[PDB]
């Protein structure tokens, strides 16, 4: 119950991904299906006689085992038989609510020692994903074209802090991140038997900085520019160290600190 | 007249097919005795999906009190065969003209079983 | 040996000792035991189903009318087993 | 085929088994002294020539004798996997 | 924490052949080496890099400055043009980085150039003088003067102007020093005289690799078992009883040590008083099975960890050597022992069978059973701390313990009498791989390449792991082939410093399954059968 990608125990050797889509698609609800990934011995043409299968909701998942163990799902006269995964396809949140699409994220540091923020670099429109089995926070950011994962832990983090960018002391506009040690920053490089429901078929290597400026390994606080949530406190309290506390911060032109050298986090002579 | 009686429950099913024409072999655990077996059976004559009950009885003879070589109205799939091989936990094989069975279970369970005997197979799904 | 059993001699047997999921009834085995030399053995299928009535034959014991009673047959490779004139487990291969 | 779709499946099987062989027979070309350079763990910037020059290879293969008993063994090699696809492409109840 | 493999250059196949793809933290690391790293009004360069420090990824920088810059200092070590391989440059570049003792300054004028001896049989090329020496008795007088050190040990490591061994003392010598030849790594401006390490006495211990390899020969589990028992006994009676904790002080870490805990062990109040000592002792205990818990470390009393080295003798035939260790509390109280001669009130020889055996060992050929003979001629020179390897035979001693040499290396020795001498192995092959020479000068990059890629292919921690695993899951360990293909790769492995060759570890040979005793909780655990499973259940029980 941990995850959402079950396994098929044995599949025909002739069928593609497409038709065991149509399948699940047929029985269960529709469009219900994430990522249908069918291993292959071979490069292209040698289909293993398992699969693993990734829902979007547990409840699909709940569904698709009953009927597993009913025995109710015969496709081209092959009992499937539905069995616990390892990993998941894909390392994608099953809440819904967790992931938070075109939000505006800045890096920067308590500059000031009143209740002050200095803002490096803004970026628009990037991901975020929480991943709580995974004890992680991924930060999909969209850079001159390829896009760059950072990636946080629990860890990482010391203590969460809630802000306002409104102005408003009652809303809840922004997040604070206080960083222990630094993000990890990854790089985004360039069929028939995978349909993922996107173009999810790269991989991810670890780079530096991709930051003309460098502001992230300058910068050891995270602030999340986010609209207001009625229930978000209560995703953003699964944070280790969360403060229940309400802080307001000021914007400070801090653009001037740009090393554009390899040693960053050192101060000018 | 009845040796081994208990209730099995089927666990798996080798061919794992609806209409493959051929004979399916599965795989029934013991129930209060740990005893594990295996059985050629025909699904489009009788079916058996996984996660159902069935009983299961050995008699030397299907006559009342003697005469080796009236139980044909309790059962439904009543099959003859020989044990050819005792050598295991004892485990048994006998083969009911070509299909085999192995009965995997303790050695105190099975003691009463000779060797190069005629035994029947006694069969009901509840 | 000199002779074989042939090109369809051959086949045929196949076909009878690989699907195993085909019953001859009485009057077909009856006709059947015409040509084969030796005795009839037990039905060994005496219900195939609750409302089937006229216990029928394996095709594995047709092909077992074949060997004299003294013979036994042992093949590990493809695990033939003959006891007593009578073919216990067969798999695949036909290399015997 | 059980039905059409199956047959494109299988189509599509086989070209693809017939590309990898053919690649297979082209990475075994490489097989000899004249390429103990390009061979060795060392950085080579002719690593796309050898890939890009595909109408070439079948013309030194019909030129030598020894690489086209190479490229043929290669070849069986690699399509003894495409002939083992019959038996999951085909029923059991196929006379051939 | 370490930087793992995925990190620096992750392989893709491009091509009809898989090729490595360096990623940018490659980049940005040899960056760094080359341009360096700027603090304030300084520039910090790369002089060199020590043994243990490329096991930790670790590395030296000195910023230049108008007197001395980093290539004065480079030069004033010493002239490494002469080595034209490139492990080999880096290694004796920064084997001059230990810490050591200052003492007296010799001059270049009296040095001798003693012959050694070599044998070749089987077509193989086995030298017995890998690092030996010999010294004199007024060279350890000046040479114990300045460390305050009483007794006079007859061996201790040395190293100074490049050369490094371990010399032996002798009653025949001629002036103060004497050099051999196969010592000389690279020619240096100075001679300064250093030492690092004299004589340490310790009780012996056993590690898991030692009872891994020991459980094939006819060693059966009650007697570990046993002897993990009275281990555990005499812990757990060491709070309340003062007796036990001087005599456990005595025979554990130190056999001739001073301090404050154990003056007052002896002669002290109850265990309840005192809690500045009491606590410490619950701290200890903790300690004590917090790494039993961890690892394996049996506590033998009748065993010791000396070096060894070798006299101008000739008598000692192939099988026959010498056992001298000084006497602790247990072999003061009863020295009446078959096994055990007192010849001297403090030094007490040996007579029993004594294996040796190292620290990393994944070979059942290791175990070589030796029988220490008493020798009055052996006698008169007063070795002590020291065990005598014999100068003829067919192989030298530290060639059968994994292909060693006399480099100061720490030995295990035990005369113990309950072990199974039957059986006997063959030792493993200690030919290493064809070393790699260049055709040009070093320009400091292929060096800074080197350092870069010893974090790839780094597969040195977890041979010993999958060892243990493949052991303790398939019986009969240590007799397949498994076994020998990963004691190969081992050697290969710990050779990576020497010589620029990967271990290339297999993916198939990779455990996927780690036993109850290991700190992998995220890892599956397996409930284990061995006799370390044995082990670590009792230890369970003891503690809870």
């Amino acid at each position: 119950t941990n995850r959402s990608t079950v396994k098929i125990s044995n599949v025909p050797q002739t069928i593609v991904a497409d038709e065991l889509l149509r399948f699940l698609e047929l029985h269960l609800g529709e469009d219900t299906v994430f990522a249908l990934e069918i291993p292959t011995t071979r490069d292209n043409w040698k289909p293993r006689d398992f699969a693993r299968v990734q829902f979007t909701t547990l409840e699909v998942k709940s569904r698709a085992q009953l009927l597993s163990s009913q025995s109710k799902l015969l496709f081209k006269t092959h009992n499937l038989r539905l069995s616990e995964a390892y990993d998941d396809i894909i390392p994608r949140p099953v809440d819904p609510r967790k992931r938070l699409d075109d939000i505006v994220l800045t890096v920067g540091f308590p500059e000031s020692d009143e209740k002050r923020f200095c803002a490096l670099e803004k970026w628009d429109g990037v991901r975020c994903w929480i991943l709580t089995e995974k004890r992680r926070v991924e930060f999909w950011v969209w850079e001159s074209g390829d896009c760059y994962k950072i990636e946080v832990r629990f860890e990482d983090i010391i203590e969460t802090l809630s802000c306002c960018v409104n102005g408003d002391a009652s809303e809840i506009d922004a997040f604070l991140l206080k960083l222990k040690y630094g993000p990890k920053v990854f790089k985004r490089v360039t069929d028939r038997y995978r349909f993922c429901k996107e173009d999810f078929d790269f991989m991810w290597i670890r780079t530096t900085d991709f930051s003309g400026s460098k502001s992230i390994g300058t910068s050891t606080c995270f602030c999340l520019e986010v609209h207001n949530g009625s229930t978000m406190l209560d995703i953003f309290s699964g944070l280790p160290y969360y403060r229940e506390d309400t802080l307001s911060l000021t914007y400070v032109d801090g653009k001037t600190f740009a090393s554009a050298a390899q040693i960053v986090p050192l101060l000018n002579a | 007249i009845i040796m081994f009686e208990d209730i099995f429950v089927v666990d798996k099913l080798d061919p794992d097919g609806k209409k493959f024409d051929k004979v399916t072999r599965v795989e029934a655990r013991s129930h209060n005795l740990e005893m594990f077996m295996h059985l050629d059976v025909n699904t489009e004559v009788y079916p058996l999906a996984v996660g159902d009950k069935f009983t299961l009885a050995m008699a030397p003879t299907l006559n009342l009190d003697g005469t080796p070589d009236t139980l044909a109205d309790k059962y439904e799939y009543i099959m003859h065969g020989k044990l050819y091989k005792i050598s295991e936990k004892a485990e048994l094989y006998v083969s009911f003209g070509g299909l085999l069975m192995l009965l995997q279970g303790d050695p105190a369970h099975i003691s009463h079983f000779e060797l190069d005997q005629r035994l029947f197979l006694l069969m009901r799904k509840l | 040996n000199l002779l074989s059993l042939g090109q369809d001699s051959l086949t045929a047997a196949y076909l009878v000792n690989v699907e195993k999921n085909c019953y001859l009834n009485r009057a077909q085995m009856q006709q059947l035991q015409m040509y084969c030399p030796f005795q009839l053995p037990p039905p060994a299928i005496i219900k195939a189903s609750p409302s089937s009535t006229e216990p029928q034959w394996t095709g594995m014991q047709l092909f077992g009318m074949l060997f004299p009673p003294g013979f036994d047959y042992t093949y590990p490779l493809n695990n033939v087993v003959v006891s007593n004139g009578e073919l216990l487990s067969f798999s695949e291969g036909s290399a015997w | 085929s059980s039905d059409l779709q199956s047959r494109k499946n299988l189509t599509e099987e086989i070209s693809y088994g017939l590309r990898e062989a053919e690649q297979v027979c082209n990475k075994q070309q490489l097989m000899v002294e004249s390429w103990r350079d390009f061979l060795a763990v060392n950085g080579e910037d002719k690593e796309e020539d050898s890939v890009s020059d595909l109408a070439r290879f079948c013309y030194e293969r019909q030129k030598s004798a020894t690489l086209s008993e190479l490229a043929v063994s290669a070849f069986k090699d690699a399509y003894r996997d495409v002939q083992a696809l019959a038996y999951r492409y085909g029923d059991q109840s196929n006379s051939f | 924490s370490k930087l793992p493999a995925n990190a620096l250059s992750v392989n893709s196949k491009e091509g009809y052949f898989v090729k490595p793809s360096r990623t940018n933290i490659y980049n940005r690391v040899l960056s760094i080496l080359g341009e360096g790293i700027t603090v304030g009004p300084k520039r910090f360069e790369f002089l060199a890099f020590s043994a243990s420090q490329l096991r930790g990824n670790s590395v030296w920088m000195f910023a230049s400055n108008e007197k001395v810059k980093a290539e004065d200092i480079r030069e004033w070590m010493g002239c490494f043009r002469k080595i034209r391989s490139i492990s080999k440059c880096a290694a004796r570049m920064g084997q001059l980085f230990s810490a050591s003792r200052q003492t007296l300054i010799v001059r270049a004028q009296d040095v001798e150039q003693i012959p050694d001896i070599e044998v070749t049989t089987d077509g193989a090329d086995y030298c017995f003088s890998d690092g030996i020496g010999k010294i004199s008795l007024a060279f350890a007088k000046q040479v114990a003067q300045k460390c305050g050190l009483s007794h006079v040990p007859s061996a201790f490591q040395i190293r100074y102007g490049g050369y490094k061994g371990v010399i032996a003392v002798d009653r025949s010598s001629f002036r103060k020093l004497s050099l051999r030849d196969s010592m000389l790594k690279f020619d240096s401006n100075n001679r300064m005289l250093n030492v690092t390490r004299w004589t340490e006495s310790m009780p012996c211990f056993l590690n898991r690799e030692i009872i891994c390899l020991l459980s094939t020969l006819g060693i059966e589990d009650a007697m570990f078992e046993a002897m993990q028992a009275v281990h555990l006994s005499m812990l757990g009676n060491m709070l309340e009883d003062r007796d036990a904790a001087l005599n456990v002080l005595q025979k554990l870490s130190g056999e001739n040590s001073k301090n404050l805990l154990v003056k007052m062990l002896l002669q002290g109040y109850a265990p309840s008083s005192e809690p500045y000592l009491s606590m410490m002792l619950r701290v200890h205990h903790e300690s004590q099975l917090s790494e039993l818990k961890s690892r394996c470390r049996i506590l033998v009393p009748k065993g010791r960890i000396l070096i060894g080295c070798m006299d101008e003798m000739g008598i000692l035939e192939y099988g026959q050597v010498y056992v001298r260790v000084t006497l602790t509390k247990a072999e003061l109280k009863s020295r009446d022992q078959s096994y055990f001669r007192k010849i001297d009130e403090e030094t007490s020889v040996v007579i029993g069978k004594v294996v040796v055996t190292k620290n990393p060992c994944l070979h059942p050929g290791d175990i070589r059973v030796l029988d220490a003979i008493y020798e009055v001629h052996f006698e008169e020179k007063g070795y002590l701390d020291c065990i005598i390897f014999p100068q003829k035979g067919e192989r030298p001693h530290p060639n059968e313990c994994s292909g060693g040499d006399l480099d100061g290396d720490q030995f295990f020795v035990s005369w113990d009498e309950k072990i199974i001498p039957s059986e006997m192995d063959p030792p493993m092959d200690y030919a290493g791989s064809r070393p790699r020479l260049m055709d040009h000068d070093v320009t400091l990059e292929e060096i800074h390449k080197f350092f870069v890629d010893y974090m790839i292919s780094d597969t040195l921690g977890v041979i010993s792991t999958a060892h243990l695993v493949h052991a303790d899951r398939d019986p009969e360990k240590a007799r397949s082939q498994k076994c020998l293909e990963l004691a190969n790769l081992h050697s290969r492995a710990v050779d990576f410093a020497k010589t620029g060759a990967p271990a290339e570890m297999p993916y198939a040979l990779k455990p996927r399954e780690f036993p109850d005793f290991l700190e992998r909780f995220e890892k599956p655990t397996y409930i284990s059968e061995s006799v370390f499973g044995k082990l670590y259940r009792a230890v369970k029980s003891s503690l809870a």
